């Protein structure tokens, strides 16, 4: 049940990593945003900003976290500190899985209903989706702000920083309260979000494939292009973040599967690095998302019609 | 006549094409023809390949996700006007014979025919803020130069004219949309009857929508209200089927029924855009560029063949409700549609948002019988845009010429318009007696309208105004011109003056379908022109009103659809601001 021997020499390291990049990439990109704004007034530019604050509301609590990985888990910082921090962490995360679900349903909005995109007004609906998603985040992590707490000392004198559970689940409702609070985080924070992403860039695919197969050579190369952008944001959504909620799933199964000896010290021992490989999203977000978009790269760095005249057709 | 003409970038291509606008009867539809001027120099062995291309951008912007873009092309066909390929065997039209001639040999004609069943040019709104191009149906003629079909076609070599396909009213009228609906409620003693009913079914833009709601409310249940609507329906078949239904005009009577009682009423709506300018998605008639028009007018299509047809269809229900204390509906489907027009439509507002008019010779004088010409001078291009009115004295205007060559129903056919470039002229051919006045030419393509000094002439339903008076130096005056048999959202009202001993001088004019009023230069905040239509009543409110205000005021009705001139006059007030 104790902790990989070179566990706690990395976790920091790759924590500060993560925070370099996540900094660099997302402050970057809210940066472009609010210095390219009305230049580019794109009513999905929202989400990308939404997300880019919650990306780096997720990476700016790292240190806190690395730190109190370096000293076998000890956290020398405030009760108070350990409440937000965590708070914020889990409210962030919701909200990047939602702004990105969000940006998908936008893009299949906007490519396989396009009749109906510039019917709505999404720069209201935009606004008020962000709002919804937002608040509904903040919802699902208030519970996670509330059994938040500090000491675990075990007569060792480490004031660690925790979700207490005792403060609500009784004896007997421990187990309970914890699988039931953890099968609502996966699922609000995973599934939902998840399945939704995957039907629209589904769709999303199905119809740029119909739509470039006319044409020949530079058309069929647009669409494997486009096919492999989907591909690869698709794919590194679920690689970054399958780990962590597949780890989660499985320490709710194994609360009654009872792995024996080693694959709970395996998942305890894996569990930072998913939370490492989560942040790969947050970390490379920039480079799907705004450089994806030209005007994030414009921001970083014989063809007259004529005019239809009018000539005298004597009889 | 007169016909359209683009050039290419380099200046080798000209497309010439008689007309923009081309009728689809429900079975054949106009054929595209036209005259390609080719350069051989240029071409030492290349090709000239025109096409006929209906696109349907059904995508606002494009490259969302770097690549995608939303425009089906729903009828592509091509002809290669030069070299002629013997196989044509083709009949040259007489437009493309004319063509041919007045340009030399190198003239090249293509026509293309549009097959039956295909959407005609409509865009849908664009939205307060959306720039970009708008999302609709569009027909374009391209010309270019290559030596294959598949040739990467180059811009500095190709012409783009985008022409219209549209449809117009039928001649003879339909049945009178009369729906009923009877509806019970838990009293199942007897039901609503509500039997509302329209005037006709052929309702051309911008004219009221009479509905006569005949209710009888035999159950207890009260109506507190009785609500109106004219929704637009835009189907969009495009992989996905789809029925959007706009609300255009509305009306939330307040008109009860009692218990047990009988009620009839006839409520009147007029579909417009300047209240719908607003709703986004609204569908419009085919625009050649980001200009005004009208509601998309009705699609005619052939029993039993809408075949999934590729684009928009736009349709008419008027929908009455009752709201009893359970909504009782009735839908009342209707054509909304323009008149066949004798002239070509102005895809740009007629009276595009100043051009003197130097008219010659102001006085002449001739005898009884002889011919007698007018001439007026253009500071610049009008466009075959002009008009010709006749004032005899102590009367009004009346339009004589529309078009610079047209002839107005009920003028004698001796007046005749022609045009010799900016150079519009009106020739009498036999100067009977009832020809002594002064004869005005106006200008009606640029705001503000201009007219002419005018030519004294010498032989040697209705518009009524009040609101005179020799009052007020610098006070305020109503002017009224009520208007009989007109509707204000199918005409528009314009106010023009004439001081003593002076020509006409255009003051004010109000056009409520797309909702704009537009004033002269020495007008432009001291008076303000509304008209209501609770009695199809202009009104012309005058503040700081100076002494150069003098004048016998006239309220002129224009067509607000293919603007024609100030058809009907009314008798004028004099506005006498002295001491
Ligand atoms: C490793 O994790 C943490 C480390 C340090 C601080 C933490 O918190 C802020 C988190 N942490 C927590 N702690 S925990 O809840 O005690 C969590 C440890 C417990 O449940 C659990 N043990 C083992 C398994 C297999 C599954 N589960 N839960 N989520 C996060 C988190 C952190 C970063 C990013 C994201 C998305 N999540
Ligand atoms: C074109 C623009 C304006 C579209 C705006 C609406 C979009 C963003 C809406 C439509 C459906 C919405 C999703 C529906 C369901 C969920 C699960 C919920 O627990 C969190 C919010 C989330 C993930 C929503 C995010 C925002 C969303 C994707």
């Amino acid at each position: 049940y104790t902790d990989w021997k070179s566990s706690g020499a990395l976790i920091p390291a790759i924590y500060m990593l993560v925070f370099l990049l996540g900094t660099t990439g997302n402050g970057l990109v809210l940066w472009t945003v609010f210095r390219s704004s009305r230049e580019k007034r794109r009513s999905a530019d929202i989400f990308i900003a939404s997300l880019a604050v919650a990306d780096l509301t997720f990476v700016v609590t790292l240190p806190l976290w690395a730190t109190y990985t370096y000293r076998d888990y000890d956290w020398p910082f405030g009760t108070f500190a350990c409440k937000l921090s965590s708070y914020l962490i889990f409210v962030n995360m919701y909200a990047s899985v939602f702004c990105l679900t969000g940006l998908s349903f936008d893009r299949y909005l906007a490519i396989v209903r396009p009749v109906a995109n510039a019917r709505l007004r999404l720069r209201v609906s935009g606004a008020v989706a962000t709002a919804v998603l937002w608040v509904l985040a903040a919802l699902l992590a208030m519970p996670v702000m509330v059994l938040r707490t500090t000491g675990d000392l075990e007569n060792t004198t480490k004031v660690q920083c925790y979700m207490d559970y005792s403060m609500v689940a009784t004896v007997s409702s421990e187990w309970a309260w914890e699988v039931g609070l953890g099968v609502s985080s996966t699922t609000v924070g995973f599934v939902v979000p998840f399945t939704i992403m995957l039907t629209c860039y589904f769709f999303i695919a199905q119809t740029i494939a119909g739509h470039f197969r006319k044409e020949r050579i530079e058309g069929l190369r647009k669409r494997r292009r486009l096919l492999s952008i989907i591909v690869v944001l698709v794919v590194t959504f679920a690689l970054c973040w399958m780990p962590y909620h597949l780890v989660k799933t499985l320490y709710m199964l194994g609360s009654l599967l009872h792995w024996p000896c080693d694959f709970d010290l395996f998942l305890m021992n894996i569990f930072p690095y998913c939370t490492c490989i989560s942040y790969v999203n947050s970390c490379l977000n920039p480079f799907l998302y705004a450089f994806f978009d030209p005007r994030f790269r414009q921001a970083c760095t014989q063809d007259e019609s004529c005019t239809t005249a009018s000539s005298s057709l004597a009889k | 006549t007169r016909v359209f003409k683009k050039a290419s970038p380099n200046g080798k291509l000209t497309v010439y094409l008689g007309k923009r606008d081309f009728v689809d009867h429900i079975d054949l539809v106009e054929p595209v023809d036209g005259v390609v001027l080719v350069d051989p120099e240029y071409l030492k062995e290349r090709r000239v390949y025109v096409t006929l291309t209906a696109a349907f951008r059904y995508g606002r912007e494009d490259l969302d996700v770097l690549g995608l873009t939303f425009r089906k092309d729903l009828f592509v066909a091509n002809v290669q006007s030069f070299p002629p390929a013997p196989e044509d065997k083709k009949p040259l039209t007489r437009l493309q014979e004319r063509l041919i001639k007045k340009l030399g040999e190198h003239a090249y004609p293509f026509t293309f025919e549009i097959p039956p069943n295909l959407p005609s040019s409509v865009t849908l709104q664009p939205g307060p803020e959306d720039t970009g191009k708008a999302i609709g149906v569009d027909y374009e003629v391209k010309a270019f130069v290559a030596e294959n079909l598949e040739e990467k076609i180059h811009k500095r070599n190709s012409v783009r004219l985008v022409i219209e396909k549209v449809q117009y009213a039928p001649e003879r009228p339909g049945p009178q949309p009369t729906a009923e609906t009877t509806r019970q409620f838990l009293m199942s003693d007897k039901p609503l009857h509500l039997e509302a009913s329209l005037d006709k079914e052929i309702y051309y833009h911008g004219e009221p929508i009479s509905v006569n709601v005949h209710v009888t409310n035999n159950t207890n249940k009260t109506v507190k209200k009785i609500k109106i609507s004219v929704r637009q329906y835009a189907d969009i078949v495009l992989f996905n089927t789809a029925q959007y239904k706009v609300p255009v005009a509305m009306e939330e009577a307040d008109d009860t029924v009692a218990p047990s009682s009988t009620f009839s009423k006839v409520y009147t709506l007029t579909p417009f855009l300047a209240n719908n300018r607003e709703k986004r998605g609204l569908a419009l008639d085919g625009k050649l560029k980001h200009e005004d028009t009208n509601l998309a007018s009705s699609t005619l299509l052939r029993e039993g063949a809408n075949r999934e047809i590729l684009g928009i269809i736009v349709s008419y229900k008027v929908k009455v409700k009752l709201v009893v204390s359970s909504d009782v509906a009735v839908e009342l489907p209707f054509t909304l549609m323009h008149p066949k027009p004798k002239e070509e439509p102005p895809h740009r507002e007629v009276p595009e948002h100043d051009i003197q008019m130097t008219q010659s010779p102001s006085s002449l004088s001739a005898s009884v019988g002889d011919r007698v010409t007018i001439t007026c001078r253009a500071s610049q291009s009008v466009s075959s845009a002009v008009a010709w009115y006749q004032q005899k004295p102590g009367k009004a205007p009346k339009l004589l010429i529309y078009s610079a060559s047209s002839l107005y129903s009920g003028v004698p056919s001796r007046f005749s318009g022609s045009r010799s470039g900016t150079d519009f002229t009106l020739t009498i051919s036999s100067l009977q007696p009832e020809d002594f006045a002064t004869y005005y030419c106006q200008q009606y393509k640029y705001v503000p309208v201009t007219f002419g000094q005018g030519t004294k002439v010498e032989i040697k339903v209705q518009l009524v105004e009040s609101g005179g008076g020799l009052v007020q130096p610098g006070g305020s005056l109503r002017l009224s011109c009520a208007a009989s048999g007109f509707n204000v959202y199918s005409s528009s009202i314009h106010w023009v003056r004439q001081a003593p001993g002076k020509g006409l001088e255009w003051v004010a004019s109000i056009s409520s379908y797309y909702g704009y009023t537009y004033y002269a230069d020495s007008v432009k905040g001291r008076f303000t022109i509304s008209a209501d239509t609770s009695k199809n009543t202009a009104y012309l409110q005058m503040n700081s009103l100076r002494a150069e205000d003098t004048a016998v005021y006239y309220c002129a009705r224009s067509r607000q659809f293919w603007y024609s001139g100030l058809d009907y006059w009314g008798q004028g007030t004099l506005v006498t601001v002295s001491s």
